[PDB]
């Protein structure tokens, strides 16, 4: 089997427009 | 738009984390173990697996940026969780840490593969495995960014 | 002679988060 | 800001175009959000830092010029020459940082690029790089902020000490510098 990305996180916080 | 410096990652069994440090994303070799990752062009080979600092190495995947490693030496540690939560760590070693506020097991579990950043929010190391006794956890154990940066040097 | 504009912002209280969407 | 590491990002409002229409008038209808504010002439573009209620930067940028707001152009409410500052009522909408009351030493630069670079406080107004690096990369940084670890405000951003087109060294204006300019007059 494979690792899957499942989400994601950001450190500085962005919220994206 | 939006990169992420950390992903949360999965395989059949466990669901960990991974940190991108300099152009490749690491983490722990108890979750991934001699795995590939997945992407939309096919599976993707390790460019390092060391087994004996627990570390294991891809590229790094589409819509992620890279941590840069730590260059003031401070002793005052914070832990990102997989739910996104910091918690104050104080250094205690060259991979051991001191948790401010003892937590219970299950709030750390899940976030191994994750960092552990400085003041400057710059990668210090990653989370390996926590110190529990009774079921809660008064400290943890992690694996620093020099043994990143000789394991790339090799 | 002219006026200093805003271009743009950065915010330094953006704590850690999970990027929404699937 | 508050306890936790110091972690920033960096988000663009205007173009080239929209930043010169807006000077000439000095009617900037745009939200305004965060501590620090991206700023330009048009000719010239680097930072702001808001600072108890007050939004400042190098004189050697802005002049004695004024900030483009809602209600139009808005006089400045400190100049200082000498010490290289000035002065504008910060921005509805905008978040202030408190001034650092711990003393310490290890300081952390915020860029325009929105990245937290490690300095070494080396004396009243002057720090050295723990990592140096190219000028390039601190031009369109001047008047960003120096935090403790705290991430409380310890100064603003003045100069770089370049030798061979690296820097080593970085030069501020202190916090205390702010609180006299408020206490003396014009
Ligand atoms: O102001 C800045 O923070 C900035 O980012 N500015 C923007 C926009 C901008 C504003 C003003 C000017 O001035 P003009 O060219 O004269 O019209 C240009 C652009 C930008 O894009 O740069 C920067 C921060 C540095 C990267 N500020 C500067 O460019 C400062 C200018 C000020 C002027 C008032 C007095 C202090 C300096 N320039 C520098 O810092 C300059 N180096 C030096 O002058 C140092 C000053 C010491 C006091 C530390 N001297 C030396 O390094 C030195 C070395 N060897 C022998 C002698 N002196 C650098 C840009 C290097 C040329
Ligand atoms: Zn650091
Ligand atoms: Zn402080």
């Amino acid at each position: 089997g494979s690792v899957v990305i499942v989400g994601r996180i950001v450190l500085s916080g962005k919220p994206a427009i | 738009q939006v990169e992420g410096e950390v992903q949360i990652v999965s395989t059949a069994t466990q669901t960990f984390l991974a940190t991108c440090i300099n152009g490749v994303c690491w983490t722990v070799y108890h979750g991934a173990g001699t795995r590939t990752i997945a992407s939309p062009k096919g599976p993707v080979i390790q460019m390092y697996t060391n087994v004996d600092q627990d570390l294991v190495g891809w590229p790094a995947p589409q819509g992620s940026r890279s941590l840069t490693p730590c260059t003031c030496g401070s002793s005052d540690l914070y832990l990102v969780t997989r739910h996104a939560d910091v918690i104050p760590v104080r250094r205690r070693g060259d991979s051991r840490g001191s948790l401010l506020s003892p937590r219970p097991i299950s709030y750390l579990k899940g976030s191994s593969g994750g960092p552990l950043l400085c003041p400057a929010g710059h990668a210090v190391g990653l989370f390996r495995a926590a110190v529990c006794t009774r079921g809660v956890t008064k400290a943890v154990d992690f694996i620093p960014v020099e043994n990143l940066e000789t394991t790339m040097r090799s």
